[PDB]
RNA sequence: UUUUU
RNA sequence: UUUUUU
């Protein structure tokens, strides 16, 4: 679970970013997509959102 | 007090009814279970999740006498995982009988265990597939001349396979002629009613012969149209929308399962898939994961597609159809255990698709509407 | 105010063009001076309007012959020769038969002799490297100048090699001329060098280094060691809201490494540095001043002259080397008085006293940067 | 698709 | 160091 809340952390950068420097509106539902299902499960190791981990 | 008090159960199995929470038999169970406790060879068909399992471990549990070093009772069905099931149940049943020894038996594990069982701690019952049950009939190592209740649950599937009607016919020759006989499945075709009958003297027959009353009329179960391409991202974005606790998603092939499982892992769905071909060891601690919600999603064949009794299985998806309106209704009744609410969703993808999915809409005279954009979650669950 | 000047009704109608309302202090008491030829040393606040100064100047003093340069007009950086030629075009606007040229390195030089031989112009703008290589090889005729601008003059004769290649050109220049230098900063033994240059001149001096500050700028400072500067950057770049930011640095390989490690945190930011090719840092200069990007990682190549509105705050990832570096660098952001913010990475002691340094010698006050700040109070 | 090897 | 024809 500290994985799961420090990668809510990650996405929650990516968003704020995303927004603050116009970043394409594909880009912002894309990382919201992820972060709601991050929220509603947990951080699979074997996924490919573990890149940055 | 009164419910099950009317079968006059012995005292160690009504105390086990009592922890398990039951209140009330069902309509199979009150029918059904009096009858079964006498003796008498029973062909029982009803709807599907409604307690037939508990029939047959309370009425063999009734009836057996335990005798030392000899199996007194055989339960069999079609899949491994099944076949625990149905041991566990008894375990859960037998409580309150100390004395009472279950084992069950199937392939993907050592036959020496088997044997090792059977040789330093023999049980007086034995739940397992035909497979291993036969392999230790003909090894010699199971003795089957003491059978005094011979139980079939899945009983079509089980005999619309002639392989495997043949080798529970052998195993049926090496049984005593004089003995009690129990056929269980929520489908019973027509055409297989006599090859049950062959089997029993006398039966009685619990027939839902009239399928208006098969439907399990607690499910919402709707369906999309969609290409195989769209059948991902739809699944995708349902997965995400829906709220569920847990969620069987049925496909077609071992491809598919191991496929499909994957592609929902590397985007981050904590998804597990059962399926044969996977280490017998490996996938029984699947099957406990999924039991003991650790896991959310699974992904099977139609190994999984009967009989499976999991708690808080929300939601059944069809991503591919089912080969026949007998194994949608099964695997649709996965959610919805003991007629609570849950939802049901296939996937129609070519004209085949949409043919069988009118052929279940008409025989069972139910109404599959196009999957709205927003479900109630009252409606659900 | 800026009919006073007795200016050219072109030269007029282009000051009216570009929004200007009121002349700032240095344009007041300059300006009517250099209109008349006399040669002028001139130090005034960080971006309160030199440059317009000797543009007007000289524009109005020009009287364009169609084969010779009459004004030559250097400064110590390419991009900020070329910031100098487009103010050129600007207040150029209404005078068609004046031509404007800026030669510096990294570009063909076959392409200077070009524009030289088949279109010459009467102003060139350029650095002392390409501008003395040009008139060594004869494709540029230094005998017909009446005017030689320095910009930055102070930093362009404190490097001895750049001196001496700036004495080379000016030596290939008519005795009789106007000269005039222009620049923040003007040293005390500076003065005596470019006054060398000249021939009783108009000195504009601030001795009182207090009001050499903007107070418009807010100025802080934080105490980190170089592994915790990444991330303080990170938040504060999440945190403050800016139009437009530049990053200093003190070399070309943290320049490059900083601007890429800011991209892959999905920072759009961009780099100037020598070594760039020259056409990448031109087309990278002229997009940050475009507004196509917001952030810019910069060595000194950027740190005076740069004149880009929308720079909020300044960034000194890396300590600057004396106070000088550090007056110049916070004044890329609010110019012209307005509002911005500075910020000051200290690294060790060393650092510090440099920070103190500073504040001494201004009279200024750089506090710890307190855990949020207002909006307003920079923008 | 499932059922000893 | 940074910057300045090569
Ligand atoms: N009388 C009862 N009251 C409540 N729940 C019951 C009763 N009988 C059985 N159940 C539960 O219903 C679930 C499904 O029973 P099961 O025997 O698997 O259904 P079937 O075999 O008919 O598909 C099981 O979890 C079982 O514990
Ligand atoms: N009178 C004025 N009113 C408004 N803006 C001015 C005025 N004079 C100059 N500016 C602007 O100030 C900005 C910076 O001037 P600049 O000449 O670069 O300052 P310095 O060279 O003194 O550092 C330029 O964008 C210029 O247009
Ligand atoms: F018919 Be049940 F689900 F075994
Ligand atoms: F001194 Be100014 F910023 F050119
Ligand atoms: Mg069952
Ligand atoms: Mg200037």
């Amino acid at each position: 679970e500290e994985i799961k809340a420090k990668a809510l952390d990650l996405l929650n950068k990516k968003l704020h970013r995303a927004n603050k420097f116009g970043q394409d509106q594909a880009d912002i539902d894309s990382l919201q997509r992820q972060i709601n299902r991050v929220e509603k499960f947990g951080v699979d190791l074997n996924s490919k959102l573990a890149e940055e981990l | 007090s009164s419910g099950f008090r009317d079968f006059l159960l012995k005292p160690e199995l009504l105390r086990a009814i009592v922890d398990c929470g039951f209140e009330h038999p069902s309509e199979v169970q009150h029918e059904c279970i009096p009858q079964a406790i006498l003796g008498m060879d029973v062909l029982c068909q009803a709807k599907s999740g409604m307690g037939k399992t508990a029939v047959f471990v309370l009425a063999t549990l009734q009836q057996l006498e335990p005798v030392t070093g000899q199996v007194s009772v055989l339960v069999m069905c079609h899949t491994r995982e099944l076949a625990f099931q149905i041991s566990k149940e008894y375990e859960r049943f037998s409580k309150y009988m100390p004395n009472v020894k279950v084992a069950v038996f199937f392939g993907g594990l050592s036959i020496k265990k088997d044997e090792e069982v059977l040789k330093k701690n023999c049980p007086h019952i034995v739940v397992g597939t035909p497979g291993r049950i036969l392999a230790l009939a003909r090894n010699k190592s199971l003795n089957l001349k003491h059978i005094k209740h011979f139980i079939l649950d899945e009983c079509d599937k089980m005999l619309e396979q002639l392989d495997m009607r043949r080798d529970v016919q052998e195993i049926f020759r090496m049984t005593p002629h004089e003995k009690q006989v129990m056929m269980f499945s929520a489908t019973l075709s027509k055409e297989i009613r006599p090859v049950c009958r062959k089997f029993m003297q006398d039966p009685m027959e619990i027939f839902v012969d009239d399928e208006t009353k098969l439907t399990l009329h607690g499910l919402q179960q709707y369906y999309v149209k969609l290409k195989d391409n769209e059948k991902n991202r739809k699944l995708f974005d349902l997965l995400d929308v829906l709220e569920f606790n847990q969620v069987v998603i049925f496909v077609k092939s071992v491809q598919r399962c191991i496929a499909l499982a994957q592609l929902l892992v590397e985007q981050n769905f904590p998804a597990i898939a059962i399926h044969r071909g996977m280490p017998q060891e490996e996938r029984l601690s699947r099957y406990q994961q999924f039991k003991d919600f650790q896991r959310r999603i699974l992904v099977a064949t139609n190994l999984f597609g009967r009989g499976m009794d999991i708690e808080r299985v929300n939601i059944a998806f069809n991503y591919d159809m089912p080969e026949d309106s007998d194994t949608y209704l099964h695997r649709v009744a996965r959610a919805g255990r003991f007629g609570t609410k849950g939802l049901a969703i296939t996937f129609v993808s070519d004209e085949n698709d949409a043919k069988i999915l009118n052929d279940v809409q008409d025989r069972f005279e139910v109404n599959i509407s196009e999957l709205p954009d927003e479900i109630d979650i009252s409606s659900y669950i």
